[PDB]
RNA sequence: GUUUGACCUCAAAUCAGGUAGGAGUACCCGCUGAAUAUCAAUAAGCGGAGGAAAAGAAACCAACCGGGAUUGC
RNA sequence: GUUCUUUGUAAAGUGCCUUCGAAGAGUCGAGUUGUUUGGAUGCAGCUCUAAGUGGGUGGUUCCAUCUAAAGCUAA
RNA sequence: AUGGUGAA
């Protein structure tokens, strides 16, 4: 409600949701994994 | 067990069975349209006092969870069971004689419903009884899509509109202890605290 | 060196910046007997009676840039918070809050850079982070008091942001305000909005399989801030991180 | 085994009786000073016909000198007063004077209810209820006083 | 009032039930030291009867003193010296027993701004009242100086020494008589 | 209630606001106190105050047609 | 003297009529033992322990005078 | 006699 301060002196991992099928895990490695990039048909799904 | 608890029950049961016949009598003898033996012939509905429109109109549903002290009747049982808000359809004329029943028992815009439907979530779901989130919309579209819905927000459009999917996701859908937590719920108490004729009270 | 217990207890630390720095929170507690005893007495007057963090901000930022580091953290735990034993009042301040400063930041349409994401919609002003409009299924008090403090900081800033109703029951620079300038979309069930219903617009927006104002998706306007590739239907390209 | 005069105390209303007591008298409970103060702030800004207040009588002194007047009708006693001396003979004032009289456990509880810290008595004059009061009256009698 | 009653109480010394109530509260004391702070008077009728008032700025304190310089006088002077600070007003007898008596004391601060505000009670703030009971001006001390009027303390009446002063001196006068 | 509160009691804090020692001592007050009557409620010793201290407004003095705080001559 | 304030159905006094009308307990007192007095008084360890038209001090049936067991107060 | 001094 105040101007407390006036004058002074003083990234993502490519996650998406319809990323290359190469970033998507295979499910055999999905084992040794234990966020990862996944494919979906749209935003909605 | 000391017999005042018991007796309390007892009397609070029996007040409000005489409560509830007197309602279900006047709602039979009005269905007869013999006006002529009650004291109102017409429907009311309290928000003020408010006229009972014919029109099958929606609104939510809230838990009162009392009077305590009475003990719910058979009647009120099935009703909640069918309902299936024992826990703590739509305002039909077949409906109502048997929401006035349990008015004492429990009591909106798109921006309340729509946070509603998106924050409780309930979807069965096969264990059998999972009932955890709206994990995926996929989910909503094998076991609904048929009915034309692709996603829970087709379910929410439909709940607000005069649709179908109103009906049929019916088979698919201060709280605490301690002395600071006492003075709330006392001054809460306040907005806690009924005739057969009495409009419904909302 | 004074370890971290003893300085609490006292209060790998320096001494010499610790020891000074020893100068409500320990007053607080009086209520809480306070308010034992008028339980006690069996009368609520005196309980209504009794009823009845800007100095620590200035020296962490002493200066409106400085906020820029921490800020960060506050929008992600302010936007978590907001779609979330955490009291109803306390998210709705944090989603109002939330609402406000993307009313401000729509205001002057100050974004660069947007990615869709598993874990949320990414965006860049700062970078900050909103989860999906979907119930979230630890100790929440420290998480409590992180959302206290980022929203006693959001509040001054969003201050100096602003000095430098019935919707309420219905909800140049760059290329991104440079394009989809006077581009009016329409955006379907999935600017004007189908779900008010519960034309000037040059562009309509549906994801649905089946369809009837040029049907454009989101996918379109996301790439060109990171219909010639996304007309509905169709496949969309793989949607790489502009960062 | 100590003087019959000694050992009246230890004996007491029973935990129904003494709950509905307690209920009873939390309704006459005197306007503390907060509220006090607060009604003659509002009364004084007005003014810048009235009926008399009822309330519970507590002061030792005062009880007493309402007591032996026969106006008291019922009255409470601590069994924890440290000068017992206090409070010996009152029960034998209240009977020579066919006052009912009841002890009720703790000297703090019997003050939680007049907004003090401790209350060694307190006694009823006035009242709202009369009924409620004679039943309690009766009750306590047949509980207390025919029975120890 | 009720103190009339504990006064009459009180008269009939050795009834049992203050034969009771004197052999419980002499075993409580025995647990104590010997000079403690106590929080209320046990004989309110006498406090009170003896200037004593339930205010800020008043201290009651017990003492022990062996029995067989009277005992009163020796509780009094043990209490002021313990009690520098406060000034001795009056004291009263409270039990007694084969190996000790007990006396309580009653002090008030003067320091306090209460009493120093208190119009009845503010001459014992001067300085001419610094330690009564060394001086022998308490209630047991004026008594065991003889202090009184009538034939039975015409040689004590105010002061032993003063009159073999008075009665040693030779007057003379400029012109002799 | 295999809990939570009212007090009461007892401890502690480099807590906030306060006071006490001791010095001087002719006079004052109290205690003690010698060289069975006499030096003697003196000498000496200890404790406690002020410019004065103590005492002071009678369970008094009197046996009168009564006087009416204490103190000094 | 000079100047502002009072106030609030506020506090006292005078004469009359009327209804009521409290009083310092291990204290007084007696006993004994130490102490003082030219006084036989008082002081002091301890057994006991008093009454309210009551109690203390004085004499020829008692009559005269006060109300102790709390304290303050300049000359 | 009163009060102190040092001295095994």
């Amino acid at each position: 409600q105040y101007d407390l301060w006036g004058d002074s002196t003083e990234p993502t991992n490519e996650e998406s949701y319809n990323p290359p099928e190469e970033y998507l895990l295979s499910p055999e490695e999905k084992e040794a994994w234990e966020f990862i990039p996944q494919k979906y048909s749209a935003l909605r799904k | 067990v000391r017999a005042e608890s018991i007796v309390a029950k007892t009397l609070a049961t029996s007040r409000e069975k005489e409560r509830i016949k007197r309602v279900s009598i006047l709602e039979d003898k009005k269905a007869k349209n013999e006006t002529q033996h009650i004291a109102s012939g017409k429907d009311f509905i309290l928000k003020e006092k408010t006229t009972y429109d014919g029109k099958p109109a929606l609104l939510f549903i809230v838990r009162v969870r009392g009077p305590l002290a009475v003990n719910i009747p058979n009647k009120a049982f099935k009703i909640l069971s069918l309902l299936r808000l024992v826990e703590t359809v739509k305002l039909t004329k077949n409906v109502y004689p048997l929401l006035k029943v349990i008015a004492p028992y429990v009591v909106p815009s798109l921006s309340s419903i729509r946070s509603l439907i998106q924050k409780r979530g309930r979807i069965i779901y096969k264990a059998e009884p999972h009932e955890i989130v709206l994990n995926d919309n996929n989910i909503v579209e094998e076991q609904l899509g048929d009915h034309g819905i692709i996603c829970v927000e087709d379910i929410i459009h439909e709940i607000a509109t005069m649709g179908e999917s109103f009906s049929v996701c019916n088979f698919f859908l201060v709280s605490g202890f301690g002395s600071l937590n006492r003075l709330r719920k006392i001054k809460q108490r306040e907005a806690e605290s009924n005739a057969a004729t009495a409009p419904v009270i909302e | 060196f004074i370890t971290r217990s003893q300085a609490v207890r006292k209060l790998f630390y320096y001494a010499k910046d610790i020891q000074y720095l020893m100068h409500k929170f320990r007053e607080h507690k009086t209520f809480a007997r306070k308010l034992t005893r008028a339980l006690g007495r069996g009368e609520v007057s005196s309980a209504k009676r009794l009823e009845e963090l800007d100095h620590i901000i200035k020296e962490r930022y002493p200066s409106f840039p400085d906020a820029i580091r921490d800020i960060d953290d506050a929008l992600n735990m302010l936007f978590l918070f907001s779609n979330l034993q955490v009291s109803s009042k306390i998210i709705n301040d944090a989603q109002k809050i939330c609402n406000q400063w993307l009313a401000y930041v729509a205001k002057e349409r100050l974004v660069r850079k947007v990615f869709v994401s598993i874990k949320g919609v990414y965006y860049q002003a700062v970078r900050w982070l909103v989860p999906f409009k979907f119930p979230e299924n630890v100790d929440f008090r420290i998480m409590l008091t992180f959302l206290e403090f980022y929203s006693t900081l959001l509040h001054f800033v969003l201050y100096k942001l602003y000095t430098d109703l019935k919707k309420d029951k219905i909800i140049y620079d760059s290329p991104v305000a440079s394009l989809f300038s006077a581009f009016v979309f329409y955006v379907s069930r999935e600017v004007i909005s189908e779900a008010a219903m519960d034309s000037k617009v040059t562009h309509q927006i549906v994801d649905r399989p089946v369809l009837k104002r040029t049907y454009i998706q989101p996918q379109w306007i996301f790439d060109c801030i990171n219909a010639n590739k996304y007309l509905p239907g169709e496949a969309l390209p793989p949607h790489l991180s502009p960062w | 085994k100590v003087p019959p005069t000694i050992a009246q105390f230890q004996y007491t209303l029973d935990r129904n009786t003494a709950a509905e007591t307690f209920k009873l008298f939390n309704k006459y409970r005197p306007e503390t000073a907060a509220e006090k103060k607060e009604r003659l702030t509002k009364e004084a800004a007005a003014v810048a016909a009235s009926p008399k207040p009822y309330a519970v009588k507590y002061g030792l002194n005062h009880v007493v000198a309402l007591i032996e007047n026969k106006k008291a009708k019922l009255v409470l006693i601590a069994n924890d007063v440290d000068p017992i001396e206090l409070v010996v003979f009152l029960p034998a004032l209240c009977k020579k004077m066919g006052v009912p009289y009841a002890i009720v456990k703790g000297k703090a509880r019997l003050g939680t209810l007049v907004n003090q810290k401790t209350s060694a008595v307190a006694a009823l004059t006035e009242v709202r209820d009369e009924a409620a009061l004679a039943k309690l009256v009766s009750t306590i009698d047949a509980n207390f006083a025919d029975k120890y | 009032g009720a103190y009339k009653y504990l006064e009459e109480l009180q008269r009939k010394k050795q009834s049992d039930v203050l034969r009771f109530l004197q052999r419980v509260r002499v075993w409580e004391y025995r647990q104590k030291n010997v000079i403690h702070r106590a929080a209320r008077p046990t004989r309110p009728d006498k406090a009170r009867r003896l200037g004593y008032k339930a205010k800020q700025g008043f201290v009651i304190y017990r003492v022990r003193v062996r029995r067989g310089r009277s005992l009163r006088a020796t509780a009094e002077e043990r209490v002021g010296r313990r009690a520098a600070n406060l000034r001795v007003l009056n004291s009263y007898w409270v039990n007694q027993d084969s190996t000790y008596k007990y006396f309580e004391v009653i002090l008030v601060d003067p320091q306090h701004k209460a009493i120093r505000r208190d119009a009845r009670y503010n001459w014992i703030c001067d300085p001419v009242h610094k330690h009564r009971e060394a001086r022998g001006l308490t209630a047991t001390g004026k008594k065991s100086r003889g202090i009184n009027k009538g034939h039975k303390f015409n040689n004590t009446k105010a002061g032993r020494r003063k009159t073999w002063k008075r009665q040693n001196t030779l007057s003379l006068w400029r012109y002799r008589k």
